């Protein structure tokens, strides 16, 4: 397995904002990052894959880079559409491991 | 599976040219692992890797790879199932869960599963037409090719005791 | 289109649990399919995957011989059986449509999420 | 005249180093057996009609 | 006379648009061949035969 | 030359238990071995033998179905594992490795005896 962490855990941040979320593997996982989107109470939804690729219907405002042992995801200009909890995905290897998830706030 | 057709196959081959599948395996265990081999150190045969889970116990990836054929020759493509001698080996191997390999060409589709019980590896193989793509599916005990085989030149393959 | 998930069942400690989902639109065969759990409050645990090609299945260590998950392509259902519950397996339960694009690690990409199914032990 | 008629290119059928299921390896002996004798009552009548032939 | 000796009643044994078990298809491709050699080597003869009473 | 075992294990009832012992020195394939159990205070009960040139096994009608012996011969290894844990199995457990003396109804020698490890359950 491999273990991560995301930063931060929580951020309080106002609409207009830019907003830049990490994660921190135990071992390169040269590419192999999705972040997700949660809202409370439902399932969560793709926003983008192998750490730079945006998933279909995806806004412009989200976007990100990365590779080995760094991975980050940023977001501008924040609208109200877009205070959720975030996570992390590694697909390296088996099992397959989440991140903490990032809440944004204000 | 098929012994003496293939065997019959590679008598006539003329000889046997090996190139590289191009297969990557992220994640995935390809380290040396029988001792029935020993001749040449703690390995397993030279050219196909087992793909054991990345640790003991941890559950096996499912993989799928595919090969085109490049040239205007038949590929010869072998990949093994691997039979355990009980459920719990074959659990420390690729983890738990319903084995199932899968293999698939434009006039050929066939599964397999590993039957626990005694230890074996089943050798299965295909020929791969030019232009065409072999596709794998991998639910592990899966023992992966690291090359493929062309025929050159009209050999005779004879079995005897005789000197040179 | 869709991916809708069963009711939320109450068990008792040492019973058996089966969630179901159901998938309409799309062909099951073009992709593969998961299950994570949402632990109450806790992080996301990956249980395992099912093959509906041939029901080939694979599960995590975590959760081992307790899983067995299995297809119906008639209906369309991906139902997953659970043995052995413990109170430790009170979570949510989703189905996960998983598009096969990191072909380097058989990693999968959670194109389509269930409903998540609610499942309390005690 | 007699070499043409039997310089053909031959394969191994039967491993005899190994073992092939004896079902169908009695069907196969039963069958080389079977075609021995019919290649040599073809190989004693040629001859035999050659020596008839070389003698008339 | 020749036709006499020929006309008789085939059947398919190979599934040529499937496959059988190759141990077994060997089995056929290798009599089926041989027996071809062997009427092959009965045409020749006969005909040649035939060829050389014509001649005679 | 040596047989070693795995530390103590304490277990709920119910639960499975798995014992571990390792072999150093001779090969595994010359030597039958089996489980015997040493009761607290009691006399010893014969549990089964396995055979790991083929992984044959037989058990005593006293643990019957209960009881599951498998062999690793890529790390010498005879673990054992024991299904439906009770209060009574509480005990010492011993690898024993017999050699095959007793022609005359296959019975055990019992060559060298493992460390013993001990079992709680409750
Ligand atoms: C093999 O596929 C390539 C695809 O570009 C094609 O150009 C080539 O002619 C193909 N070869 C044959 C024998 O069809
Ligand atoms: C076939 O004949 C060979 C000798 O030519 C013999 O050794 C072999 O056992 C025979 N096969 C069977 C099934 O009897
Ligand atoms: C038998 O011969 C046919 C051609 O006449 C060939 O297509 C077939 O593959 C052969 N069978 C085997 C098992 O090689």
């Amino acid at each position: 397995e491999i273990v991560m962490t995301q930063s931060p855990s929580s951020l309080s941040a106002s609409v207009g904002d830019r907003v830049t979320i990490t994660c921190r593997p135990s071992q390169s996982i040269s590419t192999f990052l999705n972040w997700y989107e949660q809202k409370p109470g439902k399932a969560p939804k793709l926003l983008i894959y192998d750490a730079s690729s945006l998933q279909s219907g995806v806004p412009s405002r989200f976007s990100g880079s990365g590779s080995g042992t760094e991975f980050t995801l940023t977001i501008s200009s924040l609208q109200p559409e877009d205070f959720a909890t975030y996570y992390c995905q590694q697909s390296f290897s088996t099992p397959y491991t989440f991140g903490q998830g990032t809440r944004l706030e204000i | 599976t098929n012994e003496e057709s293939l065997r019959q196959i590679l008598r006539r081959s003329g000889g046997i040219g090996k190139e590289s599948m191009g297969f990557t395996y992220s994640g995935i265990r390809t380290n040396g692992a029988t001792s029935a081999c020993t001749r040449s150190g703690s390995s397993f045969y030279a050219e196909m890797k087992w793909l054991l889970s990345n640790s003991d116990n941890a559950a096996f990836p499912q993989m799928t790879k595919a090969y085109r054929n490049p040239r205007n020759k038949p590929a010869l493509i072998i990949w093994g199932v691997h039979h355990s001698e009980s459920v719990s080996e074959q659990t420390k191997l690729y983890g738990s869960g319903n084995k199932l390999i899968t293999v698939r060409s434009s006039k050929y589709q066939q599964s397999f599963t590993p039957n626990p019980g005694a230890r074996r590896i089943d050798f299965h193989w295909l020929l791969l037409d030019p232009n065409d793509t072999v596709t794998f599916t991998f639910n592990g005990a899966f023992i992966a090719p690291d090359r493929t085989s062309f025929f050159r030149g009209e050999s005779l393959g004879v079995q005897s005791d005789a000197p040179l | 289109v869709q991916l809708v998930q069963s009711g939320a069942e109450v068990k008792k400690p040492g019973a058996s649990v089966k969630v179901s989902c159901k998938a309409s639109g799309y062909t099951l065969t073009r992709y593969y399919f998961h299950w994570v759990r949402q632990a109450p409050g806790q992080g996301f645990e990956w249980m395992g995957i099912i093959n509906p090609n041939g029901g080939g299945t694979s599960y995590a260590q975590k959760f081992g011989d307790r899983v067995i998950m299995t297809s119906d392509m008639s209906t369309s259902t991906i139902y997953m059986e659970l043995s052995s519950l413990r109170s430790e397996d009170t979570a949510v339960y989703y189905c996960a449509r998983d598009m096969p694009y990191y072909h380097d690690s058989g990693g999968p990409l959670f194109d389509l999420w269930g409903q998540g199914t609610l499942v309390t032990v005690s | 005249r007699l070499i043409g008629k039997t310089n053909q290119q031959f394969e191994l059928i039967d491993n005899e180093f190994n073992e092939i299921e004896q079902q169908i390896g009695n069907v196969i002996n039963w069958t080389r057996d079977a075609m021995t004798e019919i290649w040599s009552y073809n190989a004693e009548l040629l001859v035999a009609m050659e020596n008839q032939h070389t003698i008339d």
